[PDB]
């Protein structure tokens, strides 16, 4: 029962130093330069299956 | 067409001229250096020449290889100037702190030159007729116990003429301390190895992220904490 | 198995002058795939002149040589604007009245 | 897109805020930290743990997102029941590991 699982699988990777940071000129449709990216798992399921000690 | 004015096109077609004069400007206000004026010759009264009541020093100076280019430039033309008396070397002794001063050269014809430069005047004494350029010194090619050569740019077109021009950094503010991104107003904290001092002229920023938090302007960091630190 | 790990610096910046956006997608509202972002955005509200109209790019009548901000297509204008803007432009060297 | 050309959600779930280039902006509400997400999508045995070396030059706190491919065990036959694995985190700290 219940969802399977859905745990974001590959992230596009960080811009590395020295990059330059573009300029958009009017209009245009662009990609993506990842400058912070943070994945932050919860707990959706139920009880203390989970301990942690320390 | 250059913006030289009428009296200096009759005077460039004219069948016989008086001698061009080049007046150089080595103004290093930009890099910890001050202005000097110099001129490779003197005035008929044997004393450094007056143009716009200022004096050009006598001292030997030379440019060669100058060009206006539809295309670039292709050439980089070298000024060199005479180093007998050290002048040269006591200037910079690192030819670091000389890169990035500009140069402004004048070409004006000694018929408009001030009447204080001649022993009879000058009725045709014009402040106002003159061809400028500017120029960026960019690295000191060669120095030795007579001269040292250096080698000019054209303002937008040097090495760090890049366009999209901000670069970003992990762990790097590149906004200038106290400047306007940088925003910080505030009474003087550390210096750049982050030692705290309560000094105006001993603090600066070190633009690391600790540096930044010093001055607890970690709002403003103009870095990009967490990208990648390796370049690929 | 270890999936992945976090390196988190606590600071609330702004990144004062850069035009950021970011997500925050949620899991399980949607698929296990990549999240492709892709932002059909416009461009950079660059300093055309006064008297322009640039919705119909249209001059009212003698410039006077002033200049405003507005978003604009002008490329002449984006000339402008890369030449003399003082932050990523060549504005620190070279300068307005220089061009 | 997120939203359709009537303003249906296409989408349910994401949040993008956007930012202008304004010298003076907010940071974008619902992002507190920088972090930083490096996926090494690796799995741990007995006798061979991992080692990683951080290394960075400003983190602060360190998440790991661990887990388990399955947790099924089954005794004789059929009732499948919880199997309770355990897992360890050490920071090198001076000597050896706590
Ligand atoms: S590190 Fe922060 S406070 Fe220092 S100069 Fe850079 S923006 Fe200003």
């Amino acid at each position: 029962n219940g969802k399977q699982n859905t745990y974001f699988s590959s992230l596009d990777n960080m811009v590395a130093q020295g990059n330059v940071l573009p300029v958009l000129y009017g209009e245009m449709r662009v990609g993506s330069r990842v400058v912070s990216q943070e994945i932050s798992t919860a707990d959706e399921g139920d009880g203390g299956q989970v301990v942690v000690i320390g | 067409m250059q913006d030289i004015r009428q009296e200096t096109l009759n005077e460039c077609t004219r069948a016989e001229q008086s001698a061009s004069v080049v007046l150089w400007e080595i103004d290093l206000t930009e890099v910890g250096g001050e202005r000097y004026f110099f001129c490779n010759e003197q005035n008929e009264k044997g004393e450094p020449v007056t143009w716009q009541g200022r004096q050009y020093q006598p001292y030997p100076i030379q440019g060669s290889g100058f060009e206006l280019n539809g295309k670039g430039t292709s050439t980089r033309p070298t000024l060199t100037v005479s180093n007998l008396y050290g002048m040269v070397t006591g200037m910079a002794e690192d030819m670091q702190s000389l890169v990035g001063g500009t140069v402004v050269r004048r070409k004006v014809y000694a018929r408009f030159l001030d009447a204080v430069n001649f022993v009879n005047g000058n009725s045709y004494a014009d402040p106002e007729q003159e061809v400028i350029s500017r120029w960026r010194i960019e690295q000191c090619s060669e120095l030795s116990a007579v001269s040292a050569s250096f080698v000019l740019s054209t303002p937008t077109e040097t090495d760090g003429a890049v366009f999209p021009g901000r670069i970003m950094l992990a762990n790097t503010c590149t906004w200038t301390y106290r400047g306007d991104e940088c925003g910080y107003s505030g009474p003087a904290v550390a210096d750049e190895y982050d030692q705290p001092t309560s000094d105006i002229t001993k603090d600066k920023c070190s633009k690391c992220l600790s540096g930044c938090k010093f001055r607890n302007n970690v709002g403003n960091f103009g870095g990009f904490l967490s990208i990648n630190k390796l370049s690929q | 198995l270890w999936s992945s790990y976090t390196e988190i610096i606590d600071v609330k910046q702004c990144y004062p002058n850069t035009a950021l956006v970011g997500v925050q997608v949620d899991s399980e509202q949607f698929g296990s795939q990549q999240v492709s972002r892709n932002y059909h955005l416009r461009g950079r509200i660059l300093q055309v002149p006064s008297n322009y109209n640039p919705q119909t790019r249209q001059y009212s009548g003698i410039w006077d040589g002033t200049f405003k901000p507005a978003y604009s297509n002008n490329m002449a204008w984006c000339l402008w604007d890369m030449l003399t803007h003082p932050r990523y432009g060549m504005g620190k060297r070279l300068g307005a009245a220089d061009v | 897109p997120v939203l359709d050309t009537e303003g249906n959600t296409n989408i349910s779930g994401v949040t993008v805020v956007f930012r202008a280039g304004e010298q003076e902006q907010t940071p974008p509400e619902g992002f507190e930290s920088s972090g930083s997400e490096t996926v090494l999508g690796t799995e741990v045995k007995y006798d061979t743990p991992i080692t990683r070396t951080i290394t960075s030059a400003n983190i602060d706190r360190l998440r790991f997102t661990f887990g388990v491919q399955a947790l099924v065990e089954t005794t004789s036959k059929g009732d499948r029941n919880p199997s309770e694995v355990r897992l360890l985190v050490q920071i090198q700290r001076n000597g050896g590991w706590v």
